[PDB]
């Protein structure tokens, strides 16, 4: 089986920054892209971006450009996401997800438990 | 009425997965490759419309394996820098990118050691308050490129084995996906240079008609967009330094090459005419707009990632280095020549293979490379802004996309020379593809004669290919023999035509339809007919024996 | 861009019944769709992909279809366990989803 | 009038470059070789005069590669003497050619070391005031010959693959360059011993008629002169010492074999009867005089060079050693047996390969080798003296010249079974080479039947050869099929003979000329005819279909 294990919930002050980890297991870490998406507290889900562990390549949603950054460490099969200049509206559960197929990787079959971050 | 007639050497084919062979002490153009064919025969298949798909072309994956396999083999006998992993006591040479390091080296005699020093780049050094280690010592042992090798991207031609053919899409504006009304057949590909690079594609092929932008799916922001330019843009890169080499003996016939500096230090850089680039950018943006008809277009720098992605990586025929191209992937461009700063690495991790590492020796004297930008790799930011503008960024890293940018015009198929058609009788290169079934029968020899020996780390592939060609040939010949059609090109049989097999007019079949069209309809009963044909000969054989006994 | 809209926003349904959920887009995306089930406090789970294929562990009674710009999710033999939120997704674009 | 007729199995051939295979835990006679053929078939090709050239015979280069390739592979799994490269504290055992050395050895446990000693020869030791190192430690790591191998020069027979043949020059006085009126064909060579030696060639083949002196060019003083003797000269060499071996553990399953001495020390030497040598020398000088009719002849010692050249090197089936032959290459010779002093090396550099090195283990007890001198290598001093005398000296070093001295009688050619001739008609082993075209046609089966499977680090070569044979066979069969001559040996066609192709009398062609002579004249239009033949069948096929449709 496979699984994604995220860090626990976190509380920061406005203007600060948060770092969220996600450990992957059960498969080749560099096999697939890692996606980040946040679930708003009573609303739909908002895609943040993804990272390609093979080269650390990223693609961020335009609206968060300059606020969010992503990286990784293959030696521990763990991905990292960081968001700076936090605002009250950033309160959400940030999910770590992986697609089913390397071809069409938008089929988020595998999910972590989600990390709740607020201000 | 109609009877079964067997035709051998008919111009039909199907997609196939096979192995191609290399046609030329270079790292890539190895001794194991064959001489090239100076006169390719681009036979035009008029009235033939084949469909190509560069995103599912196995040739690309095969290329990738080839390049790596050669690389690894080439460096097999080269010195392993094991003993290098020692405590490094370093000081300074603000361009403090180079550190002078001293260390303890084991001499030829295991019982003896001494002091030695070398210049290393900061990028290759890891802090271990002035003690360091080589970056690779916790991952793998880097192999020093043999002192007598060549990394010049000598173009390689791919050739098919007998029984197979390579189709070319000659439609200058082909998107790399779909029908190609302009199609021809060749025996070999042209010479494609094994250029390893990211972001900007150097020394590649130029578009013949116009700038072409192609992708697997523009709606998928996780995919890379490949753009090929018609007009090249000159870029010159140089490393203006006295990188004098030093030979350090690290073992019994093992020499390590260290860097030294005689004069002062100047950063490496690239020179690209601003006006030139600006024009190219404007043209590309225009073509993009066509796909994104009501939005603005902005070019930005890499969002981030490993150096190999964020910066422009390439081999300057010598020491590998990376350049900062933020001055090109921009909306504000000056006319004046743009200078782009670069940094040099001695320790290189090829491709994305973890545990793989090579060390590059210093090249005495300075280096200057003049090259052309022929295309580049861009990706689009996800989501959408209220500003109605789309942002594109440089990317790459997977060399397969570099190969894909050159091999997109080629497709590999296998020829199926055996065909069956209805006729009114009873017993007792590849240009014909565009011809009707009747006329095409006049070229059966022309085709068939080239399906056996047209051919006259690569060694094993050539040997395997040879055997395969034989197997297929004999198989077909065996069938013709069994059916009593040995040595014939058009063999009328003793088996009557079925009504369930076809409801087409005889005239249409021979005067209008081509063999390709026929195959797609009659293939439904391929095995059915073959069975009957075998039974027929068995009947004939016993009848002959009966008569002979008299 | 792509904007996904689903309806009805909410559906009060009983066990044993059958219902369907629509999904529309302003642009043709062929069939590259996915549907997700979302329960309170739980992670999203893939239900349908390619607007035809069931995800692993998903009972046959869960299906759907569509083409171009008009798609619909179909669930038969509705259970109490189906009283969750279902989302329509295309690439990075998420819809609003509906609740059963 | 005359028409084109196709003949298959005609006795003609051309020079070819192919790969031969080996016919027999020996170092050379490896498990990968095939069983030999106990009955060679020396078919005499009367009236056939082939021209041979030993100085351009690819068989020699192929042999060289074979010998090395095997050698390297054989020693692949043998212990690498890496840890041996330590500080050597040496003392004496005036024959002070052996030194007693002590050193620090690392034990099975990496954390533990101890003292150890061994006897080494001065020639293998380099001063580093009584501290030394092993000579190889600054070049490469010598591999210790595995304790269970055999270096006995077991004769190897070379055999051709199907489609090829080996010709022999049986002219006992052939100079190795020119026509051989006495020629025969065989399937395999005789057993040739892989004897590695310089100066004097041991255990080789003797001349059958007389002493023969041959060279590429006697006017070129940069070339070596090879002389083959008819009468052998006995030479016996011995090493009269108690070289008791000792087993030293230098690693986890790695045993180093050191030399020890129980009794006293006596230098090794060779014994050669003076009278015998003198006679041989006189005879050789006489033959040389024939080429240099008005001058004196003097034999001197080597002008200088590496030990391997200045002295006589050979493997005595055990430890390699070198002997001083200044007592033989002289003008003053005594009748009494001449004793020649020798020295022994433990560390040997094979051939002239830099970085290649092997270590030979000691052989317990003494060794004596009885061998025959069969020939030798001489070179002539440049310039000319007013004394009207020419001086010759011993030489060698390039083993290719040793192989060349045995393989000079063999030549490899490929058979071209397909031939075309003019006849008065219209359609509807290798002994025949000496026969006329007409008569030769009666043996087409005899020849053709052996051009497919006559065969029934060497593994890959055998496999490659098998495939090649098949390719050629099928190619020819395909052509015969296409031309409508399948299964026939003599096939009359429907294509008329051209006047431009030949102006020879029909009678002369069939009754006087041989196929070899014919080929050399008619080959001018080989492709021209083939083209026409293919067109003919195409015409026939459509005509048959036309008739069948009725
Ligand atoms: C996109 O394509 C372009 C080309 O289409 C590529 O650019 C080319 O890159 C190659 C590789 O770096 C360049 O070739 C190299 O040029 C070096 C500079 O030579 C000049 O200075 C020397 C100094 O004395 C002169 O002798 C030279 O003159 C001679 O060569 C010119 C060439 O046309 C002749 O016209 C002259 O008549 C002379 O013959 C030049 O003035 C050059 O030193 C280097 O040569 C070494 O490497 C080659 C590899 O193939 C060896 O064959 C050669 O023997 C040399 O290697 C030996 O010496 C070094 C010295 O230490 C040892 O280390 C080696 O082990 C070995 O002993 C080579 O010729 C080429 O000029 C350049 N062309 C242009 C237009 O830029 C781009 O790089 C490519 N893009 C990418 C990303 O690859
Ligand atoms: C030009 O050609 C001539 C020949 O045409 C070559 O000369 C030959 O060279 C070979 C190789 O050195 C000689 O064979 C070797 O002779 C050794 C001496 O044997 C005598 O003493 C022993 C001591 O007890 C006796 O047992 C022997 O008697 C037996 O053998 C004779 C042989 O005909 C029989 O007739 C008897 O009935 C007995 O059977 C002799 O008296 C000999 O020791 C040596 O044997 C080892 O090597 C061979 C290699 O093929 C092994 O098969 C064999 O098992 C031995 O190897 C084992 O034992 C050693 C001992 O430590 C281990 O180290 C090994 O790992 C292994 O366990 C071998 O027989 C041959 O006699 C000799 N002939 C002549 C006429 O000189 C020239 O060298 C050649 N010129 C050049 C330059 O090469
Ligand atoms: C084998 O050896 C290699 C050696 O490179 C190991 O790879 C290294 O692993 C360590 C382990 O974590 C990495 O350290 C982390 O680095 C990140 C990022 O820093 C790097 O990248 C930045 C890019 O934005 C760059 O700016 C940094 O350079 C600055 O900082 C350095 C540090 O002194 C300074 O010298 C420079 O001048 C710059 O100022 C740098 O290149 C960093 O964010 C991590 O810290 C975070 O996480 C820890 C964990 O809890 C937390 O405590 C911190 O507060 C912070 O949140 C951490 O430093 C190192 O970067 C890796 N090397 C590289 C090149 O990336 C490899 O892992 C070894 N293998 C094995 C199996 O161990
Ligand atoms: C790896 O290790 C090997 C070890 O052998 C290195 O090879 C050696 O390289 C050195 C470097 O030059 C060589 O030294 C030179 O030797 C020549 C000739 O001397 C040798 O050959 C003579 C044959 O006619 C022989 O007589 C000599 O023996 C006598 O002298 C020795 C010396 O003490 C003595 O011990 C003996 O008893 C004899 O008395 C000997 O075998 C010599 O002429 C050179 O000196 C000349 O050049 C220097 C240079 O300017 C000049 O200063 C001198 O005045 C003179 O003009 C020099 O000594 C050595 O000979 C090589 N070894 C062999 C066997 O030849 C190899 O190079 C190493 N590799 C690497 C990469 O370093
Ligand atoms: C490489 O391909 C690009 C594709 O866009 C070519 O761009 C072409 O640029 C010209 C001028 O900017 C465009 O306008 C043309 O101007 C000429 C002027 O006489 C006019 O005759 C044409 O009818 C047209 O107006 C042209 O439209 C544009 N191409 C397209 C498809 O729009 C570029 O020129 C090409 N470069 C080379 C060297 O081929
Ligand atoms: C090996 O070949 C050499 C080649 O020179 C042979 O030399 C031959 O030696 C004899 C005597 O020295 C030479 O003279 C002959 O003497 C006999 C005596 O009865 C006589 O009948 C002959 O007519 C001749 O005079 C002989 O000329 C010489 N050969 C040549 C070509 O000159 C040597 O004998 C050969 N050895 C063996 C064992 O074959
Ligand atoms: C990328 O483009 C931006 C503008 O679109 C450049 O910013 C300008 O930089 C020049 C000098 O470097 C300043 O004088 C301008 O005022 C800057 N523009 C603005 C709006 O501030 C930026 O420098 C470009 N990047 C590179 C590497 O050239
Ligand atoms: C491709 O299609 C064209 C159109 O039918 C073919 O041209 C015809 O060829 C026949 C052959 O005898 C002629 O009788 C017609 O008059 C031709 N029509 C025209 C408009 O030229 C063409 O031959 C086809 N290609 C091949 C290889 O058959
Ligand atoms: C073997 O070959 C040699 C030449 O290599 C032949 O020598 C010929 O002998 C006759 C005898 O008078 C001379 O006229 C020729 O000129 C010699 N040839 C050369 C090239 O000098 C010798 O006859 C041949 N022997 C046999 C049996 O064929
Ligand atoms: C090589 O030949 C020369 C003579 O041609 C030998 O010199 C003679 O050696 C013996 C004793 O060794 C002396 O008695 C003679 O007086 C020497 N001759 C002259 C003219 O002085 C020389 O010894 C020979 N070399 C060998 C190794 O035997
Ligand atoms: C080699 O040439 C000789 C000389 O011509 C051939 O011998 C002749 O063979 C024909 C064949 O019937 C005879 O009629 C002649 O009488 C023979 N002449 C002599 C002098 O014997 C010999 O046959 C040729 N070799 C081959 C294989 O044909
Ligand atoms: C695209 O850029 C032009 C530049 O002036 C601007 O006028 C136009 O409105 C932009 N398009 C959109 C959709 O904003
Ligand atoms: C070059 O100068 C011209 C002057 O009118 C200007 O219009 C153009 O935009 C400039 N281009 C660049 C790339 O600076
Ligand atoms: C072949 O002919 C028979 C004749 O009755 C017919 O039943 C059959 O369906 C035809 N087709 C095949 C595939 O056998
Ligand atoms: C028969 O033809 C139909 C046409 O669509 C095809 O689907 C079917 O697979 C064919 N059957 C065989 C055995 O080829
Ligand atoms: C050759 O040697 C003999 C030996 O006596 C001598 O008489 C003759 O003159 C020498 N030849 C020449 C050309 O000196
Ligand atoms: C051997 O002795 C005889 C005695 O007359 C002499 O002529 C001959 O030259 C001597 N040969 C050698 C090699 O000493
Ligand atoms: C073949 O015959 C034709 C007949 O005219 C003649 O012109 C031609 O030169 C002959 N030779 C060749 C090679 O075609
Ligand atoms: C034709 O014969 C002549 C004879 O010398 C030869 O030189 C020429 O190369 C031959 N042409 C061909 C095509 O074989």
């Amino acid at each position: 089986q496979v699984q994604l294990v995220q860090s626990g919930a976190e509380v920061k002050k406005p203007g600060a920054s948060v770092k969220v980890s996600c450990k992957a297991s059960g498969y080749t870490f560099t096999g697939y892209y890692m996606h980040w998406v946040r679930q708003a507290p009573g609303q739909g889900l908002e895609w943040m971006g993804w990272i390609n562990p093979n080269s650390g390549g990223t693609n961020y949603c335009q609206k968060f450009q300059g606020r969010v950054t992503m990286t990784r460490d293959t030696s521990i099969s763990t991905a990292y996401m960081e968001l700076s200049r936090l605002r009250s509206d950033d309160t959400a559960v940030y999910y770590c997800a992986r697609g089913k197929n390397s071809d069409y990787n938008w089929d988020f079959q595998h999910w972590g438990q989600g990390t709740l971050v607020t201000v | 009425n109609l009877w079964v007639t067997v035709y051998y050497g008919v111009p039909v084919w199907k997609e196939a997965k096979t192995t191609l062979f290399c046609a030329s002490h270079n790292v890539w153009a190895t001794h194991a490759c064959v001489p090239t064919d100076p006169n390719p025969q681009e036979v035009v298949l008029e009235n033939v419309t084949e469909n190509f798909n560069m995103w599912k072309n196995d040739m690309v994956d095969q290329m990738q394996e080839d390049v790596i396999s050669i690389w690894d083999q080439s460096l097999k006998p080269c010195v392993k820098l094991t003993p290098l992993c020692v405590t490094l006591n370093c000081t300074n040479v603000t361009l403090g990118e180079i550190k002078n390091c001293s260390f303890d080296i084991t001499t030829e005699i295991r019982d003896k050691t001494r002091k030695e020093y070398a210049l290393f780049y900061r990028l290759d050094i890891v802090p271990l308050s002035n003690t360091y280690r080589l970056i690779n010592c916790n991952t793998s042992t880097c192999t020093q490129a043999c002192p007598k090798v060549t990394f010049d991207p000598i173009p390689i031609h791919y050739c098919a084995p007998a029984g197979y053919a390579i189709l070319k899409c000659n439609n200058k504006t082909f998107n790399g996906k779909g029908p190609c009304n302009n199609v021809s057949t060749v025996q070999c590909t042209h010479g494609i240079k094994p250029v390893v690079s990211t972001q900007l594609l150097l020394n590649g092929s130029l578009a013949e008609e116009e700038i072409v932008i192609r992708s697997k799916n523009l709606a998928d922001n996780a995919k890379i967009i490949i753009v090929q330019l018609n007009k090249s843009v000159e870029i010159v890169c140089t490393r203006p330094n006295n990188n004098t080499r030093r030979s350090i003996r690290i073992g019994p016939g093992q020499t390590f090459y260290a860097t030294d500096i005689i004069g002062d230090i100047r950063q490496a850089y690239c020179n690209i005419s601003g006006r030139n680039w600006s024009e190219a950018v404007n043209q590309v943006k225009k073509k993009l707009k066509e796909h994104f008809p009501h939005k603005n277009i902005s070019f930005q720098s890499s969002s981030g990632g490993d150096l190999e992605i964020t910066t422009h990586s390439f081999n300057c025929g010598g020491e590998f280095f990376y350049c900062n191209t933020s001055g090109l992937f921009n909306d504000t461009i000056s006319n004046a020549t743009i200078m782009l700063p670069c940094r040099i690495k001695q320790i290189i991790n090829m491709w994305q293979e973890v545990g793989k590492c090579i060390y590059a020796p210093p090249i005495k004297g300075n280096i200057t490379c003049k090259s052309d930008i022929t295309g580049l790799l861009l990706l689009r930011d996800g989501c959408n802004t209220a500003n109605n503008a789309e942002i594109f960024r440089p990317g790459g890293g997977d060399m397969r996309d570099n190969w894909r940018s050159e091999l997109y015009k080629y497709k590999v198929v296998k020829i199926e020379p055996l065909g069956v058609a209805p006729t009114r009788c009873k017993r007792r290169f590849l240009g014909a593809a565009g011809s009707t079934m009747g006329a095409a029968s006049m070229t059966l020899t022309v085709q068939a004669r080239n399906l056996l020996s047209g051919i006259v780390v690569w060694g094993i592939k050539q040997l395997q290919a040879r055997v395969l060609a034989v197997e297929r040939y004999l198989r077909d010949q065996q069938l013709l023999g069994i059916w009593g059609c040995s040595g014939k090109l058009i063999c009328c049989t003793n088996v009557p035509w079925n009504s369930s097999w076809s409801n087409r007019n005889l005239s249409e079949i021979w005067d209008n339809m081509t063999w390709l069209q026929w195959d797609k309809e009659i293939s439904n009963y391929t095995q059915i007919i073959y069975g009957l044909l075998e039974e027929s000969q068995n009947q004939q054989e016993k009848n002959e024996q009966d008569l002979l006994a008299l | 861009e792509i904007v996904l809209t689903q309806s009805p926003a909410t559906l009060s349904l009983s066990p044993g019944e059958r219902a369907t959920l629509s999904c529309r887009a302003s642009q043709s995306v062929s069939s590259y769709l996915a549907w997700y089930q979302q329960k309170p406090g739980q992670a999203p789970r893939l239900l349908i992909y390619d607007a035809s294929n069931r995800a692993t562990g998903i009972p046959a009674r869960f299906s759907g279809s569509g083409s171009g710009t008009d798609f619909t999710l179909t669930i038969s033999s509705l259970e109490p366990e189906d009283f969750a939120v279902y989302y329509c997704q295309q690439y990075e674009f998420f819809g609003q989803g509906t609740k059963l």
